[PDB]
């Protein structure tokens, strides 16, 4: 919208690609992908995983892994928010409200003695979902 | 192979101004008439 | 720190513009009753013309002593001349409500009002 | 020019079944007027039309006597019109159903139901969405 | 170009020079002059230069700037000074337009000038019930949208879209009562604007 | 014509908000946190 | 159009005008329903080359207030406007 | 001073000091039918507000829609088509016919001649019929947007707009045989309310209420806002400023109406409706269901809508009862920070004490007729 | 307990108070504000009833969107009142003539329907059942009324021994049947106010110290019937009205009152005015003890 | 361009002509009696009055009235609860609260319309992606409780199959136009 | 298909019913319950897989318009279908 044409010159056909399952908490729709590789840099640096990859060349490339592997960390749950698109999204979120709706409030976790600092974003009194929030002293954007 | 609504070569032409028009007769004409008619009665 | 003021220079002449706001009201009251068949005695409202005064008595600023002034002649005009009604009157006693307890207890045990 | 008015008067009147017909007409629909019928409904109604007429005159309906076990022999209502033939008396179109049919699909109402503000089958609202917050029930049986 | 709106030179021309005028004419009661894109010229002042400014205006020859086309105020909360107001003024003789601003707050009221235009008597009650603002030597000065009882001035930032009392009909007591406001449906509070900047030339800087 | 005033600042009684909503209440000024999705 | 002409020559005279021609009842004069299907045209911007928005945007080619005297950063008498040229009596019909 | 409050029991209430039959005060009340339209525009975006225009001056409604439109065009720095800028003409005019008969009918209904109100009431409905066949609505058509118009006129409606015109000139004609010439016509409206050019001026009046003064202010033939400039049509100016010269300066507006249908008609151009600059119109269904961009656009438009670069406006536009204005400030959000509503009543209502000085309470009544009060606009 | 009970809300229309009341006699003249003071914090209320549509009108704003049912019954049709009770949690009783018709004897009224009433709560399940008679209440009276009612009590106490039995005295307020009766043209009275009636029951709703009880809701003052007549007269035909007129209201002695349930009786001295401005076209009257 | 209305080109004539013409008209009623006859001729002529139940009045393929959610042919609702309705009704009468289903699809448990607040825009048939929400063309749905007027997903579906068989014609008639 | 509960109440497409302990079932007392009987979740399902002779198909619900957005849909999957999340069609590859 801000940067961007207001029309399509693309008068061909589209591709699509055949969706993963990588788990129970990250949906993946990976028609979406836009091959930025935030996931596959997180994942090698932060979780230390090393189990997301490029494979292919070309249009015909697509992100995960080549095999059914799961993707189970104890941080699993960030490439949700780092990946820029629908690509990666959270299966329990799925569908149930729009971003426009939510009220947000700033809070912490108890889960853990941290302290991480958290967003709630509720919709008609009801919790909807659970969002990181910066504090480079503490978690720096991870939850 | 178009084709959004628009006027032919041309529409008719309209009326805006007034046509009340000019009915009746005269006053002198109209007094004589009432005159006459109450002398006969009268009479 | 320094200000331009509004229809008074000292807390004195401010309430002193107060007090003849009083003097019109008091006398006025019970004109009302009779005009609007309102229920309740003169006693009442003189007791409600006392406390709605009593309920601005920490203002300290002549400025907002002079428009509490002002809006109180608004509401005095308003009500000599018959254009409030028994409704606009009576909506200073709140006839028709439960106040929220003045009690931790009373509050804690039906809701969260803290 | 006013013993064909006369005439035509005449054959107004005469126009329907006699005289039973004709006050059944007369007193329901205070009209006598005489029109093409183009066509006739499930529910026992006529639509008729004279393009001679003026615009809002030139089409009409003469309703049931009976519609879903409700006397409707004096109650009358616009909502007894189905879809199709409320199209073409609202005139929406030029072409009646005989011509112009509707998309056979199912889901569709083969009955028609009429207003019910007030009858027994009327509609009541309610919330669809199931519980959210599930409560905590402690066994049957004591320490 | 067909999409975009044409771009007249004359008019900013005219209404920067009229705005020296003014401002050198009045040195005194006058600050920010500006001229925008669109070609309309606003001119801020003092709440001070109030009827200077616009018996200058209206009958000035050079101006004549006689119809009192609107009269608003503006409430920005974050600045000491809240209640913008703003003269939209009109001259027939040009055929042109005008805006007069000037600041004021709460407890600091503004002049009247129902002694240059008359028009204003409405307006000037319409903005002391709205936003809460006095007028200094206006003959009556009293609610004229709100009810009779209503304590408050709905159109400030503060104050809540719903309100805070609420009317209904009781039988006890055979009147339209006021009560708190219980609504079955929460106004709900959309979110909307964009993380990202869509105007560069207005960039604040950090 | 200048006075001199240099007490608090306060507007409560001519805000027209009540008690309740004065005194029970709690506020909060802060920076709305950036929306990690975005 | 269902009337006698002693109907019709009665309102008339009692009108002082014709009726039977500007009528304001609607007999078959008016647009068909059921009209054919259209096909609109396209913008301008419709095109496939040259067709960049950093031409043709339009809300950034505006431009914040450009300010004049402001207190912290032998002329002629002007006026905001050239006054206004004052107007023509019409030639069709100038009175009543 | 036998005072009396009369009007309601529809949202008028007059307090009036007579003198006798005399009326020494008029003191009109005002509120009764204020709803905060200005107040909750603040929390809705550029366009879930525009039906509050429609639902201001409710006689006309898109001479409402229009100068919001003209305004948030005015700020984002676009304009719309020819054909959409002709449409508009056409049904601003359409507009204006509708206000005038509800005016001159209700003042003679107030008054006691009440055929009239029958008689043209038609007409206005045969006006809701195009009002719908564009809209879907008869009256509340919120078919007039920033960029231009919604949709596209069906193939089968300048033609009985045609027969329409036609036919409205005689219908007119039929009105003016029984009010204007009439001797109590003349007698319950010559020299009544009457009011001088300064005063009005300086009163802040507008339109009719100042044409009828002998000034020469019309909005259209100065500051025109649309394609106005290329067409013709007279401005009927008084010379008494009474209710008599004020009821015949609305009918030849009703005339020049038809005057300017005649020529908008011939001379509509074909195209596009509104602008095509898909931030700031939606674009077609067709390519928002073939084409990414276009359906981003949708999705962000009537989720999160077009930007508006800060600023403030004060379009006015020449409404059938005046000059209807809009003070518009904007941040750079999709909704706006004010929206005040500059209305002709408003003022008009301000001068009814001194026109009605000197005068009966029977003549109040039309004095009031003669502004055109409608109380949407004012209490807004 | 069932969340669709829990009171969550602040005490308004559009609040939720856990209070489903089954009302038999609202159409009437003190279910017009005991439907008030249950609707105005938010109860669901069904209100039988046998009159016409038109009568029941003034009760549908009373209440917030959705909490007021009404539905129609007949006495003498039982499984019209299943419907009723059931989905309930409290039964108000408040019906009662002042004569007597064909089909309805004292007898019917005030002891067999309120039977059957108490009879299908219990068989539903409610948790509350309150019932309304006169402070005179007893066997010995010239009024065969009153012994109907001090009948039905003990019939509806053989069901529902839990119910709540309330004994007020002459009622008095707008459309009442003793001011508008006395104005129309040895005994000591103490009348007592539609409004504190009212909520002293809603009260009782919910009060949990009320159960199984009897209260009797007397005025705050007690006059001679000659002088509060000739107040009457100074503000300004039934055999069994007559009787039940001519009899002195009972001190009950120690009986659990009406400052119990935490209300205050408000003085007829206040109300009166109000009451009869209407009948229109002074000083109070001396409170007194036998 | 402008005009005079009420003001004579020049000064009048006196004569006995005139002033006799103006003393005919001022006694023996003459402008009134005009009025009588456009008031005889209006009584001799056809009103344009309408049987309602019976005659019903015209109207377009665009109407604006109750609202329709529709179907696929294969009889799959089209909702997907994308909100736009809900996030562009002016009135704020769109209540939407969706699931993912049990077949794994994006669809409504709960879709609430408040027909005292709708203003009858049309803006959720022109927002909605996959005409799905439709303000169809009925009008005659008056009740007697206000609680009738509180519509849901249920009611909303049965209008679709009801009036299924007139928007799909009217929609067919004007999706060309936008 | 709405399959009645204990209660006697039908079940919606989106499974409530007022608990049998629920004073909510009033306002059906004299009335009704408006509920759907023709639930999308069956009839979708009675209709039939497509097939189609490319890896690649375009799914837009019939009409241009008046279907849904064009999507592309993958079938290198032979093991499931490829479902449409507009429409629920479902397509193989043969
Ligand atoms: C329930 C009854 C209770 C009992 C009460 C006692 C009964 C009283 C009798 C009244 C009967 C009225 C009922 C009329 C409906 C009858 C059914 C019928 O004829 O269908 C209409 C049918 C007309 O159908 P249409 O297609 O609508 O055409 C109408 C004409 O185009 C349009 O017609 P038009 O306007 O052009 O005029 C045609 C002609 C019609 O004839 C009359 O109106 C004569 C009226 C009596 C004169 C007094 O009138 C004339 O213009 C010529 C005569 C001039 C008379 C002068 C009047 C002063 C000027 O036939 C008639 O019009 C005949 C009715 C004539 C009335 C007879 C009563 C005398
Ligand atoms: C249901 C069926 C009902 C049937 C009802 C039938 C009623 C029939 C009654 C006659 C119809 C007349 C209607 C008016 C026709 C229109 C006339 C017209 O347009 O020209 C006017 C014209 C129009 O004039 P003008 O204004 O256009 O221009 C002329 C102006 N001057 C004269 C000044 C130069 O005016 C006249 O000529 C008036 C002529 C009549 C004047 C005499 C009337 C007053 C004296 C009364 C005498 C006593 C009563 C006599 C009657 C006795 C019986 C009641
Ligand atoms: C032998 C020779 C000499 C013999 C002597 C006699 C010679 C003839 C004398 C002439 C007589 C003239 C007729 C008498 C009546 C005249 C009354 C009159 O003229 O009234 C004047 C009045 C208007 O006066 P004004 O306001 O000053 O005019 C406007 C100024 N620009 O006008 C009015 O206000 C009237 C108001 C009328 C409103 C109702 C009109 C209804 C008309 C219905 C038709 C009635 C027809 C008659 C019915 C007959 C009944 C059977
Ligand atoms: N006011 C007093 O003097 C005192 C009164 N009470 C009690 O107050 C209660 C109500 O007083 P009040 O409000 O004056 O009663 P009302 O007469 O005002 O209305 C009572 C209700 O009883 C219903 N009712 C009466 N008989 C029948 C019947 N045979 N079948 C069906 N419904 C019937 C009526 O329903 P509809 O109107 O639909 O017929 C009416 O609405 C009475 O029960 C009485 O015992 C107790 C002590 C003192
Ligand atoms: S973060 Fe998302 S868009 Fe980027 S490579 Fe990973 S899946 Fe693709
Ligand atoms: S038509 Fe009604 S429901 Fe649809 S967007 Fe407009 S106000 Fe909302
Ligand atoms: S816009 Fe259409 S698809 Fe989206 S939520 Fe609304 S009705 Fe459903
Ligand atoms: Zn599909």
């Amino acid at each position: 919208m801000m940067f961007g044409s207001d029309r399509s010159r693309f008068l061909e056909g589209k591709r699509a690609v055949e969706d993963k399952n990588i788990g129970p908490l990250v949906k993946t729709i990976m028609t979406r992908c836009i091959q930025c590789t935030r996931c596959i840099r997180f994942a090698s640096e932060i979780a230390g995983v090393d189990d997301l990859g490029t494979t292919g060349r070309g249009n015909d490339m697509q992100v995960g892994t080549y095999i059914e592997k799961m993707f189970m960390s104890e941080l699993s749950g960030n490439v949700i928010d780092i990946c820029p698109v629908g690509a990666l999204t959270s299966k329990p979120y799925a569908f149930t409200a729009r971003p426009w709706e939510t009220r947000k409030t700033e809070s912490i976790d108890v889960m853990d003695a941290v302290g991480s600092n958290i967003v709630v974003s509720t919709r008609t009194g009801e919790v909807m979902r659970i969002l990181p929030r910066m504090h480079e002293d503490i978690n720096e954007e991870w939850i | 192979v178009k084709q959004d609504m628009p006027p032919p070569g041309g529409y008719g032409p309209i009326d805006y101004k007034r046509n009340l028009p000019r009915r009746g007769l005269s006053g002198y004409s109209m007094f004589a008439v009432g005159i006459g008619a109450l002398i006969f009665g009268y009479w | 720190t320094s200000v331009k003021p509004i229809f008074s220079r000292d807390l004195n002449e401010a309430k002193r513009r107060v007090r003849e706001l009083y003097r019109a009201w008091y006398r006025e009251v019970p004109n009302t009753v009779h005009l609007m068949q309102l229920d309740i005695t003169v006693k009442q409202g003189r007791d409600k013309v006392r406390e709605m005064f009593m309920k601005n008595a920490h203002v300290t600023d002549p400025r907002v002593v002079d428009l509490l002034v002002i809006k109180g002649k608004m509401e005095l005009q308003e009500t000599i001349k018959v254009w409030k009604q028994r409704t606009h009157v009576m909506r200073f006693f709140h006839e028709t409500e439960t106040p929220r307890p003045k009690d931790f207890l009373s509050k804690f045990y039906m809701g969260h009002d803290p | 020019e006013l013993v064909e008015v006369l005439k035509r008067g005449v054959q107004q009147v005469t126009g329907h079944g006699g005289l039973r017909g004709l006050l059944r007409v007369f007193f329901r629909a205070n009209d006598i007027r005489i029109g093409t019928l183009v066509g006739e409904d499930k529910y026992g109604n006529k639509y008729y039309e004279d393009n001679k007429q003026f615009f809002g005159r030139h089409r009409w309906v003469i309703y049931t006597t009976e519609m879903n076990g409700k006397n409707t022999f004096w109650d009358v209502d616009g909502s007894m019109v189905p879809p199709e033939w409320h199209r073409w008396l609202h005139c929406m179109t030029d072409d009646p159903p005989t011509t112009n049919p509707p998309t056979a699909r199912k889901f569709i109402w083969t009955n028609h139901k009429f207003n019910v503000s007030a009858t027994p089958e009327q509609y009541v609202p309610y919330s669809t969405t199931r519980k959210k917050i599930h409560e905590w029930v402690p066994p049957s049986t004591p320490y | 170009r067909p999409t975009v709106r044409p771009r007249s030179d004359v008019t900013h021309k005219q209404l920067s020079a009229f705005g020296e005028y003014v401002a050198e004419i009045l040195p005194k009661y006058v600050q920010q002059v500006q001229v925008s894109c669109l070609d309309e010229l606003e001119i801020c002042i003092h709440p001070d230069g109030v009827i200077p400014t616009l018996t200058f205006l209206r009958d000035h020859t050079n101006a004549q700037f006689k119809s009192l086309a609107d009269l608003t105020a503006v409430d920005v909360p974050t600045r000491q000074n809240r209640f913008e107001i703003v003269y939209n003024l009109l001259s027939l003789r040009f055929n042109s337009r005008i805006r007069v601003k000037t600041y004021a707050d709460e407890l600091t009221p503004i002049d009247s000038i129902v002694s240059v235009h008359i028009a204003a008597n409405w307006y000037e009650r319409e903005v002391w019930d709205m936003f809460g603002v006095f007028f200094f030597n206006h003959p009556d000065l009293r609610r004229i949208l709100t009810d009779y009882g209503f304590e408050g001035h709905p159109f400030r930032k503060d104050f809540p879209l719903t309100g805070y009392v609420e009317l209904r009909y009781d039988d006890e007591v055979k009147r339209v009562v006021a009560e708190p406001v219980e609504l079955a449906q929460e106004f709900r509070k959309f979110d909307l604007n964009s993380p990202w900047e869509a105007f560069p030339a207005y960039r604040q800087p950090p | 014509q200048l006075i001199t005033v240099d007490e608090k600042l306060d507007i409560t009684t001519l805000t027209g908000v009540p008690e309740e909503h004065i005194k029970t209440r709690k506020v909060r000024i802060f920076v709305p946190a950036r929306n990690n999705m975005q | 159009a269902s009337a006698t002409r002693v109907i019709q020559k009665l309102r008339n005279w009692a009108s002082g005008q014709d009726l039977q021609a500007k009528l304001q009842l609607r007999y078959q004069e008016i647009a068909k329903r059921t009209q054919p299907p259209p096909k609109l045209p396209v913008g301008p911007s419709h095109k496939l080359s040259n067709n960049y928005y950093c031409t043709r945007d339009g809300r950034r080619e505006v431009v914040p207030p450009s300010i004049i005297m402001s207190s912290q950063k032998e002329k002629k008498a002007v006026t905001p406007a050239p006054p206004m040229k004052r107007w023509e009596l019409s030639k069709d019909q100038p009175y009543l | 001073n036998m005072t009396l409050n009369f009007g309601p029991q529809g949202v008028l209430r007059l307090v009036l000091e007579l003198s006798g039959e005399m009326v020494r005060k008029c003191d009109p009340h005002i509120g009764l039918l204020h709803r905060g339209t200005e107040k909750l525009i603040e929390y809705k975006t550029y366009l879930q507000a525009l039906p509050y225009f429609d639902r201001l001056d409710y006689v006309s409604m898109m001479c409402n829609e229009q100068a919001y439109s003209i305004a948030v065009e005015k700020l984002l720095n676009i304009q719309p088509p020819p054909r959409a800028q002709w449409i508009r003409v056409l049904f601003g005019e359409i507009t204006r016919i509708l206000n005038h008969i509800m005016a001159v009918t209700t003042h003679a209904l107030d008054i006691g001649a009440m055929t009239p109100f029958f008689w043209m009431f038609e007409e206005r409905e045969k006006m809701f019929e195009f009002y719908e066949r564009v809209s879907g609505a008869r009256m509340h058509a919120a078919y007039i947007r920033p960029g231009g118009v919604h949709q596209d006129l069906p193939l089968g409606l300048l033609d009985d707009i045609y027969e329409f015109s036609k036919n409205f000139s005689l219908r007119i004609d039929e009105v003016e045989e029984m009010l204007t010439n009439n001797r109590i016509w003349r007698n319950r409206t010559v020299d009544i309310g009457v009011v001088t050019a300064e005063d009005a001026l300086n009163y802040g009046f507008s339109g009719v209420m100042l044409r009828g003064s002998g000034i020469q202010w019309d909005l259209r033939k100065t500051q025109p806002y649309d394609v106005y400039d290329q067409v013709e049509f007279d401005v009927p100016i008084g010379s008494r400023g009474d209710c008599y010269d004020r009821y015949l300066c609305r009918v030849e507006e009703m005339r020049q109406s038809l005057r300017i249908i005649e020529q908008c008609l011939n001379k509509m151009p074909p195209g596009e409706i509104k602008v095509d600059d898909a931030k700031v119109s939606p674009p077609k269904r067709a390519e928002m269901k073939t084409s990414m961009e276009s359906l981003i656009h949708h999705f962000k438009l009537y989720t999160e809508g077009y930007q508006v670069p800060p600023g403030a406006t004060y379009t006015a536009i020449e409404a059938p009862k005046g000059e209807f204005g809009v003070y518009l400030v904007s941040d750079g959000s999709s909704r706006p920070y004010r929206c005040k509503i500059k209305a002709p009543g408003f003022a008009h209502l301000a001068g009814l004490d001194k026109m009605s000085k000197g005068h009966m309470l029977a003549d109040v009544v039309a004095i009031i007729g003669t502004q055109d009060i409608v109380f949407g606009e004012i209490d807004r | 307990l069932h969340h669709a009970v829990i009171p969550h809300g602040k005490g308004g229309r559009s609040s939720v108070s856990g209070v489903v009341a089954t009302v038999f006699g609202a159409t009437g003249f003190l279910g017009r504000y005991v439907v008030n003071h249950l609707g105005r914090m938010g109860s669901q209320v069904i209100i039988p009833y046998r009159c016409d549509v038109y009568d029941i009108m003034h009760l549908r704003l009373m209440g917030d969107l959705g909490q007021l049912t009404f539905l129609e019954w007949d006495a003498r049709d039982k499984d019209s009142i299943r419907k009723a009770v059931q989905h309930s949690n409290v039964v108000i009783n408040l019906i009662g003539r002042e004569w007597e018709t064909r089909n309805f004897d004292f007898e019917d009224v005030f002891v067999n329907i309120p039977r059957a009433i108490a009879q299908a709560s219990k068989e539903a399940g409610v948790e509350r059942f309150i019932h309304v008679s006169h402070l005179n209440a007893s066997m010995k009276s010239s009024s065969k009324s009153l012994r109907s009612k001090a009948v039905g009590e003990k019939e509806v106490r053989s069901v529902f021994p839990e119910a709540i039995i309330i004994r007020p005295s002459d009622i008095f307020g707008r459309e009442d049947r003793f001011l508008n009766h006395f104005a129309n043209y040895k005994t000591v009275k103490q009348p007592v106010y539609v409004a504190d009636v009212s909520k002293g029951i809603v009260n009782a709703t919910k009060d949990p110290d009320a159960v199984g009880k009897t209260f009797a809701f007397t005025g705050p003052n007690r006059y001679l019937l000659f002088h509060l007549v000739k107040y009457i007269f100074g503000m300004t035909t039934t055999k069994d009205k007559v009787e039940r007129i001519h009899i002195s209201d009972v001190m009950p002695t120690d009986l659990p009152g009406l400052e119990d349930l935490g209300v205050q009786p408000t003085p007829l001295e206040l109300k009166s005015i109000e009451v009869l401005r209407r009948h229109r076209t002074t000083k109070p009257a001396k409170t007194v003890n036998y | 361009t402008y005009k005079y209305v009420n003001k004579k080109e020049q000064e009048s004539e006196v004569d006995m002509k005139s002033a006799t013409d103006n003393a005919a008209r001022i006694l023996m009623w003459t402008e009134l009696i005009r009025g009588l006859g456009m008031t005889l001729s209006y009584l001799f002529r056809e009103p344009a009055t309408i049987n309602y139940p019976f005659e019903k009045g015209p109207l377009s393929p665009r109407f604006r009235g109750e609202h329709a959610l529709r179907r696929y042919p294969s009889g799959e609702e089209r909702c997907i609860a994308c909100k736009l309705c809900e996030a562009i009704c002016p009135a704020q009468a769109i209540t939407i609260e969706a699931e993912p289903r049990a077949d794994g699809s994006r669809r409504t448990t709960r879709y609430d319309i408040d027909m005292t607040k709708c203003i009858y825009c049309g803006f959720c048939q022109e927002a909605c992606p996959v005409d799905a929400i439709v303000e169809g063309p009925n009008f005659e749905f008056s009740t007697e409780t206000h609680e009738e007027l509180l519509y849901n997903k249920e009611k909303l579906l049965n209008n679709g199959d009801k009036w299924e068989a007139e928007i799909a014609a009217n929609i067919q008639a004007d999706y060309l136009y936008r | 298909g709405v399959q009645v509960s204990p209660s006697g109440e039908k079940i919606t497409h989106t499974g409530q019913v007022y608990d049998e302990k629920d004073y909510r079932r009033v306002r059906f007392v004299d009335r009704q319950k408006e509920v759907n009987e023709n639930f999308a979740i069956d009839l979708i399902a009675q209709q039939p897989v497509n097939e189609v002779e490319h890896r690649i198909i375009a799914c837009d619900g019939g009409g241009g318009a008046l279907g849904h957005p064009k999507v592309y849909i993958n079938l290198d999957k032979e093991t499931k279908t490829g479902t449409c999340g507009y429409c629920g069609l479902q397509f193989k590859q043969h």
